[PDB]
């Protein structure tokens, strides 16, 4: 605690007696972190699902990240620190968003029947963006852990391997659902909320950003779900016991 | 016993009572605002058509000034106001406008070029200057030649409401709303300030000031047709009326629109009629030529409104299960001209009338709209009862006579809380008023136990009924067309009417929030102030303004230039008393004649008119040959006051 | 007959210690162009003159009678019973408002404090000479200013807002748009800065979530969508 | 939405004008939940520390949770359902002490300021539990998914080889001391808030739990660290490329 | 001009003036206690010895 923490504590403004600007901050980086895994999602849907065209192309992805065109075989280290960076931002977002979840039993109350009565579009989005936004909390963290810690475990072979061996699908089927719920109205909000495309006529613009928006879901949903079945169906068709999938991939280029 | 004290009490929250609170509370007098509801939902809020000030600024405006927007004042009002009163407003407006400029007020403006204009004596195209862009704009409104109507865009009334509103809050004045005036605190002939009844608590608290300020608006709902909101029941008139020693000024002059939506009542703004708007009966026949081949649907409003009455009694009128009713047709104008210059007509008629004004007809009929009646002043705004003003529509100032000029209400809200204001300022910090405890406990304790009272009556009247019949009377036999017959009869009835309504009873027993109680002691003010206007009405021999006997035609200025005067001295008594004060032709500016709309020579001639016209050419002329002013002739005519603040003259483009 | 309509009626008098919150019913008639004014009224004078409810206008332009009607905050006088294929209205108080009984809240204290807290007045230094010509404003400003000022303080988006729903002291949209208002306007010399020191904390502009149930239930249709973001991004360049 | 919550809504009471008992059930569960979590921590503490009493034992435990004593070699989808059980209560607990956080820029500068102002304890040991408890939402969650989807690779083989091989240290060690000062601290608290043990000198008896506190703690940090070690120590041991060591464990008795 | 009105004014928030307050209070008359201090640190409650009464 430094004096002009205290002083703006007990005076509730700054020493030049203004109010904090922390405020402002607060809101901006809350929007850039959403901003940023909201985007990094969309790109993350396709390199993902890059296995839809086959193990070489998925296989091909995979060794880039691990920049394949500077080392050997390419150091999967690369995507510890990717994926350590995107936890940070994950965690930071989830601070500050966390902020704006209802808190006590009169808030929670009083705005679940609100929106009940309301029937409005855009305020129950709010509250499934609450809702996603707070199952993630446990969903997220473990798939972010295990990239960060298992990096030289993604392929089509491994990466499948974990999904149906280790069990990962019921998770990934869930939050495949939330991340993109989330963020593709964590997008639209975003848009409307600083009115980035307003112009001459906001109406106009609000109404196209949210077909927009259903558009970008169902797209990412069903990409998703097909990338999904094509984990599933390779991992259930790993019958032998003699060869090791987990590390299948990596045992190739070191 | 709770009491609350300020300098300055003010009853209503509407233009006139908050801009008066602005010139108490800025010169240091604490004052309290007290109204029925939120201070910016007043009546005034309603205001569509616009202000009428002459600035001057617009084409159309060119070469208008305080003499050209009198005398369609005075003549306008049939020669029945204070010519002198009329003056100071003039005068004043022009200010009001710009203060009201300065404070925000989202004025239209003026800007180069030409526009399409309709005059419908030459449907042209107008010109406006360069040196004329960005100042205020005015539009053609109330019938004078000279377009001086100021407005801001379709909203004119909100928004200068919610200015002065503001102003109000930025000076820290009081504003207390769900309070109700109901009864004036009085000894020695001098007001102490109102007995009030919180609304929602339903406590009596005594607020005593060493001035108090009545800007209770008008008393249409005594109508049950009326453009007017549902609080303007004239119960502030009441209060005044009930003390025995305040007066209540031409009651009978009651006003009327020609447009508005049938049966809502909700207003359809006169600019339908000026744009080229037609009137229909029940055969879709364009009748207004018949009656008025001239003029046509452009006659005077006064004008308009007798013959939509006289062709529906000639029974071409439409029949609904609300009474008769005719049709506005706007649809001819197309639907560009609507959608773009009357966007706002076509969401009254589709939200309330269920229709699309550029498509259908929609159901009018003539309704109950201002009141020129109010509590009578002097020219400072004090009535009989001292340290008791009055101000705006609630008040008989009388500068609108019989009949009020359109543009000419709000304008007056406004310029007559800015000089009835100062004159109210200067009463409360100067005079010194003596506080009785015994007084202001009799006062309270005889409302609470008016109250007791009315929650304990056996009574099996309904005061809803009792209403409601009041309502119809007044309609029927106080509206546009009047006769002795039927107004002997109307006013036997709202007597009988007033007894009955002292036999309520109400279900509701609780003190506090009890629109049934609200009802009981309401209705039997608003009777009394009905009973004012029917009584004065068939007392009136004559046809004055929008006063019109059929039975008496003729204006008489030799019996009836004068004004009624009504007061209820005793509080047994059953009909008001009236009494009357003459209008002295020899201070008058301009002398009494032709007023430009119907008949002529309608009026039996008062022969002091013309002696003092005379006298009238003569001053002029030699002064106006002796070079001189209109100023100095002005003066010389007829000197009238203004508080120093206001003395100066009024800038104009082109000086 | 019109066909009969059921008006389920919230009623609750706070007042009283006997009282509690409650619905009651009413079979009223539908007529021509019959409004939510109309029933309220009818059921006044001949069913329950119990019931408080808050009317003045009757015409859509004061903002007096807000209330929920099936969910949604909007003015009773301009809200048609025939637009209820059903025939069931259900009829609560604005919520987010002092209530005073049944249908009747404190809206116009609320919106005095909004409006004290915003500093809704002109701030200039000199004051004009109004016996002089007034200043000049370019046609276009002033009828972007009208626009804005066009508010007629009814309190259904502050009321439609589930944010100030939770978090009381929320200024509120009508509150927002009341800031760019005076911002727009060139007779107010406040700056960005003066207004940050108004709502630049998480009870003002930063505590709106975007929700935009306000700009869909207004009456008025303000602008208030691009508006809110027009300020938010305003003020979060304050230093 | 039902007609009583409409009514509690915007009258702020029951339909009967009394205060809702939500708030007093909340308190209960938050209280409940927090409690069990608590112990069971306790007892986790050991049967996960079997391990320094050799492999037979903490074998011997790892099939007895899989009711070895009622089937084959024990069912591991026994450890399955354990874990989704304590994941849920995990999950609630969270939900209903996040109510408790600081949650915006005000509250959390001013309880900042004051806690350094303050240099109180009691005070400062709740900071303790909100940060741990948020640090938690991340490290718990990966925990709990494994154990619930994996629990054939319980054992001291197996589980020394996620922990080494699979970079799970790393996030054991950090969540160990987090788990520990939260649920003792938690315990402490939940003693003096209730009043369970006050008896004629609360004084005394606070005294004497603030001790026991300290005491759990430091017993639990020591025991998991040694613990730790051991389990760090086998994994490093674990060289041959040719051993599944993952499954080595549960291939003993099916 | 600031006005406060009520029908008892009391000058004094210890002992004897909350106590002559609810006297006034009691049978409905308006009373008002004015205070330099929260009447509750009046020098009253200083006392420690005790209140004299032939019980
Ligand atoms: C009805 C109407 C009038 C009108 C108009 C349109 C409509 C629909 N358009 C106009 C126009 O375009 N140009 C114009 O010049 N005039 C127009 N008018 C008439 C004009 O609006 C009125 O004459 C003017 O607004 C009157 O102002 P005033 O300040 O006098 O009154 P108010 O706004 O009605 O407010 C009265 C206040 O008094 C309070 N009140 C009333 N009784 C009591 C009691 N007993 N106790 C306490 N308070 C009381 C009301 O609450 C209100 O605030
Ligand atoms: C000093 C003392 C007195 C005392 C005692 C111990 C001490 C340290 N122990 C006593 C005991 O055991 N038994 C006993 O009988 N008496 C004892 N005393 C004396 C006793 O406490 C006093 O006589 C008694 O408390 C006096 O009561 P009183 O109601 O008269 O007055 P108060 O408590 O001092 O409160 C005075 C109030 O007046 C307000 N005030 C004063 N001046 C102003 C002005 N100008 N304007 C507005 N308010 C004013 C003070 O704020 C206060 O509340
Ligand atoms: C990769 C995962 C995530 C993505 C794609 C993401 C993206 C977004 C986006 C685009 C926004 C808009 C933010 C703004 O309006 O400024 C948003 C809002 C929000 N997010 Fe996330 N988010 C993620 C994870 C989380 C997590 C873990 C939480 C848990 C606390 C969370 C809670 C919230 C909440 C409650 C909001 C609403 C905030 C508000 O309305 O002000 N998000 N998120
Ligand atoms: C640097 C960070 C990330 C990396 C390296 C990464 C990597 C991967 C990879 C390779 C897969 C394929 C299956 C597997 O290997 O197990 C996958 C799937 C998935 N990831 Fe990520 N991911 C990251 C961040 C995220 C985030 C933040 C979310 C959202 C919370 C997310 C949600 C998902 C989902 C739902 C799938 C399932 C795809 C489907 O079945 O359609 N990922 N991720
Ligand atoms: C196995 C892990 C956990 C254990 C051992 C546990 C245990 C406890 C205990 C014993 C309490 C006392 C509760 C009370 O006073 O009623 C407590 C308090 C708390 N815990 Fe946890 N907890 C766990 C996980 C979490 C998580 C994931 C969160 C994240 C939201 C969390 C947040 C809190 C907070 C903030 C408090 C303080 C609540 C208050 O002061 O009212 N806990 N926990
Ligand atoms: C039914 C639930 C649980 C099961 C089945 C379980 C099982 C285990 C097992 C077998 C290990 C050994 C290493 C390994 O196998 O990877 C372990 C270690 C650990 N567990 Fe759990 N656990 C459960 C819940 C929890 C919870 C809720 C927490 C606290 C958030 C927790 C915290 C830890 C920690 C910190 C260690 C490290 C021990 C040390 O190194 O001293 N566990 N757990
Ligand atoms: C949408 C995600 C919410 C973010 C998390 C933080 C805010 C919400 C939690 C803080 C307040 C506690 O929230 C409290 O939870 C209990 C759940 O047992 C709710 O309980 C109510 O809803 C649940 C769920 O539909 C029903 O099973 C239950 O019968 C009902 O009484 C309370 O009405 C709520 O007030
Ligand atoms: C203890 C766990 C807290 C539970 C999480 C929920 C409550 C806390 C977050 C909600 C409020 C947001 O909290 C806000 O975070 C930023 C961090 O960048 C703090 O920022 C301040 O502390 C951080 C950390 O010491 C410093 O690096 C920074 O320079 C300083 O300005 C704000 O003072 C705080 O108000
Ligand atoms: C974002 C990302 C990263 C960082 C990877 O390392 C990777 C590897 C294989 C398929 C998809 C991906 C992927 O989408
Ligand atoms: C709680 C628990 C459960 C449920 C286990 O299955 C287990 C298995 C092996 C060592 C410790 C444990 C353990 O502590
Ligand atoms: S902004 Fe719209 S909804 Fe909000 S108070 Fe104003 S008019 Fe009503
Ligand atoms: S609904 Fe509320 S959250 Fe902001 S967008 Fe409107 S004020
Ligand atoms: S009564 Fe005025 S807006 Fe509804
Ligand atoms: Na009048």
């Amino acid at each position: 605690m430094t004096n002009e923490s205290i002083l703006e504590s007990y005076s509730g403004v700054t020493p030049e007696r203004k109010k904090s600007r922390m405020p402002a901050k607060l809101d901006w980086w809350q929007s850039a972190t959403g901003l940023f895994l909201g985007l990094f999602m969309i790109g993350h849907m396709f390199f993902v699902s890059t296995i839809l065209l086959g193990d070489n192309v998925m296989l091909w992805v995979t060794k880039k990240f691990e920049l394949d065109f500077i080392f050997e075989g390419g150091k999967p280290i690369v995507v510890s620190f990717l994926a350590a960076f995107v936890f940070a931002v994950f965690i930071a977002h989830a601070f500050l968003a966390m902020r704006k979840f209802p808190i006590n039993y009169r808030q929670y109350l009083t705005f679940k029947t609100h929106k009940d009565l309301m029937r409005h579009g855009d305020t129950t989005l709010w509250w499934i963006q609450a809702m996603t936004g707070f199952a993630m909390f446990f969903l997220g963290s473990v798939h972010l852990y295990i990239m960060m810690t298992q990096p030289q475990t993604i392929g089509p072979v491994s990466s499948s391997f974990r999904m149906v061996s280790e069990w990962m699908w019921p998770l990934y089927l869930v939050l495949l659902f939330a991340v993109i719920l989330h963020g593709s109205v964590g997008l639209y909000r975003l848009a409307v909320k600083w009115g980035w495309f307003d112009g001459e006529t906001p109406d106009k613009t609000r109404a196209n950003l949210k077909k927009l928006k259903t558009l970008m879901s169902a797209f990412l949903i069903v990409l998703g779900l097909l990338t999904f079945g094509a984990y599933v169906k390779k991992g259930l068709e790993q019958t032998d016991p003699n060869i090791d999938y987990k590390y299948f991939d990596y045992k190739r280029t070191h | 016993m709770k009491v609350q004290y300020c300098d300055s009490l003010v009853i209503g929250g509407g233009l006139a009572g908050l801009r008066a609170a602005v010139a108490t509370q800025q010169k240091g007098l604490s004052t309290i605002v007290l109204s029925l509801i939120p201070v910016k939902r007043s009546h005034s809020a309603a205001a569509q058509g616009g202000m009428q000030a002459s600035l001057g600024n617009s084409k159309m405006s060119d070469g208008d000034n305080e003499d050209l927007h009198f005398m369609d004042t005075v003549k306008g009002s049939d020669w029945g106001c204070d010519q002198k009163v009329a003056r100071m407003f003039v005068n004043t407006a022009p200010k009001a406008i710009r203060e009201l400029a300065a404070w925000g007020v989202p004025w239209t403006r003026i800007h180069k070029g030409d526009r399409m204009a309709i005059i419908n004596a030459q449907k042209t195209t107008i010109t406006e200057e360069d040196f004329r862009h960005g100042l205020i704009h005015s539009r053609d409104f109330g019938g004078t030649k000279k377009w001086r109507t100021c407005y801001t865009a379709d909203a004119t009334g909100h928004t200068m409401l919610f200015a002065v509103a503001n102003e109000c809050l930025k000076l820290g004045v009081s504003i207390q709303d769900r309070k109700e005036a109901i009864a004036l605190i009085h000894q020695d002939g001098k007001c102490y300030g109102a007995v009030v009844r919180d609304l929602v608590t339903g406590d009596i608290i005594a607020y005593v000031a060493k001035g108090t300020l009545i800007a209770t608006g008008g008393y249409g709902r005594i109508y049950k047709n009326t453009t007017n909101a549902v609080v303007c029941e004239g119960t502030g008139t009441a209060i005044a009326l009930e003390t025995g020693i305040a007066q209540l000024g031409n009651m009978e002059a009651v006003q009327f629109h020609p447009t508005p939506l049938f049966p809502s009542g909700i207003l359809l703004t006169e600019g339908c009629r000026g744009d080229g708007g037609i009137l229909r009966d029940v055969d879709g026949h364009r009748f207004m030529p018949d009656y008025e081949p001239e003029k046509k649907e452009l006659a005077s409003r006064d004008v308009v409104s007798r013959r939509m009455i006289e062709h529906i009694r000639k029974g071409k009128g439409v029949q609904s299960p609300y009474g008769q009713h005719l049709w506005l047709d706007i649809s001819i104008l197309g639907r560009k001209h609507i959608e773009t210059n009357l966007r706002d007509v076509q969401e009254i008629c589709e939200y309330f009338a269920g229709i699309d004004p550029a498509e259908k007809w929609a159901p009018v009929l003539p309704m109950q709209h201002y009141s020129m009646g109010g509590i009578r002043t002097d020219y400072r705004g004090e009535a009989k009862l001292k340290g008791l003003f009055s101000a705006g529509e609630a008040a008989c100032w009388d500068m609108h006579g019989f009949n009020r000029l359109g543009g000419n209400s709000v304008s007056e809200a406004v310029v007559a809380g800015m000089i009835v204001g100062e004159y109210f300022a200067e009463h409360c910090a100067n005079t010194q008023v003596d506080l009785e405890t015994k007084t202001l406990e009799k006062f309270v304790k005889g409302q609470e136990a008016y109250m007791k009272s009315l929650v304990e009556s056996k009574g099996t009247e309904d005061v809803f009924k009792i209403k409601n019949r009041m309502k119809d009377v007044m309609d029927d036999n106080v509206g546009i067309f009047r006769d002795g017959p039927h107004l002997e009869k109307a006013v036997k009835e709202l007597e009988e009417l007033y007894k009955k309504s002292k036999n309520v009873g109400i279900k509701n027993k609780r003190l506090h929030a009890n629109p049934e109680l609200e009802e009981a002691y309401r209705v039997p003010m608003m009777l009394k102030v009905a009973l004012c206007v029917a009584k004065g009405a068939l007392d009136r021999t004559e046809s004055r303004g929008a006063h019109n006997r059929e039975d008496y035609p003729k204006r008489d200025d030799i019996n009836w230039l004068n004004r009624t005067l009504a007061s209820w001295p005793n509080p047994e008594q059953t009909l008001p008393t009236l009494e009357y004060e003459a209008l002295d032709v020899n201070e008058m500016e301009i002398a009494p004649g032709y007023r430009g709309y119907g008949a002529k020579g309608n009026y039996i001639e008062n022969p002091l008119s013309v002696k003092r016209q005379e006298e009238i050419d003569k001053i002029q002329s030699e002064l106006e040959a002796a070079g001189k002013d209109r100023h100095a002739i002005q003066e010389a005519l007829m000197p009238y006051e203004l508080p120093a603040k206001y003395k100066a003259r009024n800038e104009r483009l082109g000086d | 007959m019109g066909r009969m309509l059921t008006i389920r009626v919230f009623k609750y008098d706070p007042q009283s210690a006997v009282s509690k919150p409650h619905f009651q019913e009413y079979k009223i008639e539908e007529a021509p162009s019959m409004t939510i004014f109309i029933v309220l009224n009818m059921i006044r004078e001949t069913y329950d003159p119990d019931l408080n409810f808050d009317f003045v206008c009757r015409a859509g332009i004061c903002g007096s009678c807000g209330m929920m009607i099936n969910g949604r905050p909007s003015l009773a006088c301009r809200t048609l019973t025939k637009d209820f294929e059903d025939g069931v209205i259900t009829l609560l108080p604005l919520p987010a408002f002092k209530l005073i009984k049944d249908l009747s809240v404190d809206t116009g204290n609320w919106f005095n404090g909004m409006s004290q807290r915003v500093e809704s007045w002109i701030h200039a230094q000199k004051e004009h000479d109004i016996s002089k010509l007034e200043e000049r404003i370019e046609p276009e400003v002033a009828q972007e200013v009208f626009e804005l000022d066009r508010c007629i303080e009814c309190g259904c988006c502050i009321a439609a807002c589930g944010t100030k729903i939770m978090r009381e002291d929320f200024v509120g949209a009508a509150g927002l748009n009341r800031v760019v208002r005076f911002m727009i306007d060139p007779h107010d010399e406040r700056t960005d800065e003066d207004y940050y020191e108004l709502i630049g904390d998480d009870d003002g502009v930063f505590g709106c979530m975007t929700l935009l149930a306000c700009h869909d239930v207004c009456p008025k249709n303000l602008p208030l969508q691009s508006k809110i973001a027009y300020l938010r991004r305003k003020m979060v360049s304050v230093n």
